[PDB]
């Protein structure tokens, strides 16, 4: 029943250029639990925390990778996810709208 | 609080 | 309510490291309050919110003792399951266990549960009568048979009826100022132009608790769900949650659409439009 991860990259608060915020990458619905989740800043991996492995009532695992960040007009943020179900890394770019 | 003991399969 | 106390545990075999990893997390309703990671330096049960930290040393020593016993036991179960199924020695496999209790109207157990899964598939689960098991396959019946002779269900049932609810009542009090107040969502309607016949409205609900919420779009009073995009509810990172619902509105029809937000933190359902 191996299944692909869903991915959302978003901020804790509505983002404004130059103001401290929090960058989240919420990865859920996947199985097996082995997975690689990286927050990227201009294509480069950031220092970020990862929540403890957990799952929902349908057995699907979920994880939160998060770090503080101050968005601006230039820096590109994205989240890169590697899973056995995925032929190649899944990459979702962040924006203040979604 | 977790349960007291956990069973073998 | 009903409020709930629940635990989620994941055991993963690591034949390439000679051992396995056991992770357990505890929740009161949608709030994780403890965790255990067998990979951690000095593996112990650790607090995950302020209110649980008022538990004395024996609490933490005992929870750690029990969860380590759970870890060692499930390491063995993984080895058994590999035999039971005749799987490869090099493969990594996953054992998930989930269990919890809900608080009834008169402070007694509501719907306790206990269910385990192997590699994502149902293995064995405690039945609704709390006295019998459902085994999903041949291997699970072997386990089921042992547990029947040993009345393992009585242990689980007495835990769910006694300690589980009792602890739940205790936790709800310790974190009352946090667990028993619903935090209403901060809501917004934003607009984002697309193409000629493309103009997206997005209704946001931010920083809310509990997790349960209802976001819908209407057009002059007509449900647009079949047209809208609704993302999975997601954690804010501070113990609250977020969600949004968006749809494409025709060029010039913004004001015919309304977003409706329903959450227990709210006195009444909120009607939002593109102000």
């Amino acid at each position: 029943v191996a299944r692909p991860p869903k991915v959302q990259v978003y901020s804790r608060h509505p983002a404004e250029n130059g103001k401290p915020n929090y960058l989240n990458c919420y990865v859920s619905g996947f199985h097996p639990p082995q997975i690689e989740i990286d927050l990227l800043k201009n294509g480069e991996k950031m220092n970020a925390e990862q929540s403890d492995l957990s799952f929902s009532k349908d057995w699907s695992f979920y994880l939160l990778v998060h770090t503080e960040f101050t968005p601006n007009a230039v820096d590109q943020y994205s989240c890169r996810v590697k899973h056995v179900t995925l032929d190649k890394p899944k990459i979702v770019k962040w924006d203040r709208d979604h | 609080t977790m349960p007291p003991g956990f069973e073998l399969y | 309510g009903p409020h709930s106390l629940s635990y989620f545990s994941t055991a993963v075999s690591r034949p390439d490291r000679g051992d396995s990893r056991f992770i357990a997390v505890g929740y009161v309703d949608d709030t994780q309050f403890v965790r255990f990671d067998s990979d951690a330096p000095n593996p112990r049960m650790e607090p995950r919110v302020p209110w649980i930290q008022q538990e004395g040393q024996e609490y933490w020593a005992e929870e750690t003792r029990k969860v380590k016993d759970n870890a060692q036991t499930y390491r063995v179960n993984l080895k058994a399951l590999r035999g039971y199924y005749n799987q490869s020695v090099a493969g990594s496999h996953t054992l998930q266990s989930m269990f919890g209790c809900y608080l009834g109207p008169d402070g007694l157990l509501l719907h306790g549960y206990r269910q385990d899964a192997y590699d994502g598939a149902d293995y064995i689960a405690l039945n609704e009568d709390l006295r019998s098991w459902t085994a999903a396959d041949m291997a699970a019946q072997i386990t089921k048979r042992k547990w029947e002779a040993a009345d393992a269900a009585e242990q689980m049932r007495s835990y769910l009826q006694g300690l589980c609810v009792e602890s739940l009542r205790k936790y709800l009090e310790m974190g009352k100022d946090t667990l028993q107040r619903a935090e209403p969502p901060k809501t917004h309607v934003t607009r984002h132009p697309s193409s000629d016949l493309g103009a997206t409205l997005r209704c946001w609900a931010l920083g809310f608790y509990p997790k349960e919420i209802s976001l819908t779009w209407q057009r002059e009073g007509q449900d647009q769900s079949q047209d809208m995009e609704l993302v999975e509810t997601r954690p804010s990172g501070d113990g609250t949650f977020q969600k949004w619902a968006a749809l494409v509105v025709p060029p010039g029809e913004e004001q015919s659409y309304t977003c409706h937000v329903q959450h227990e933190g709210l006195q009444e359902p909120l009607t939002l439009r593109w102000d």
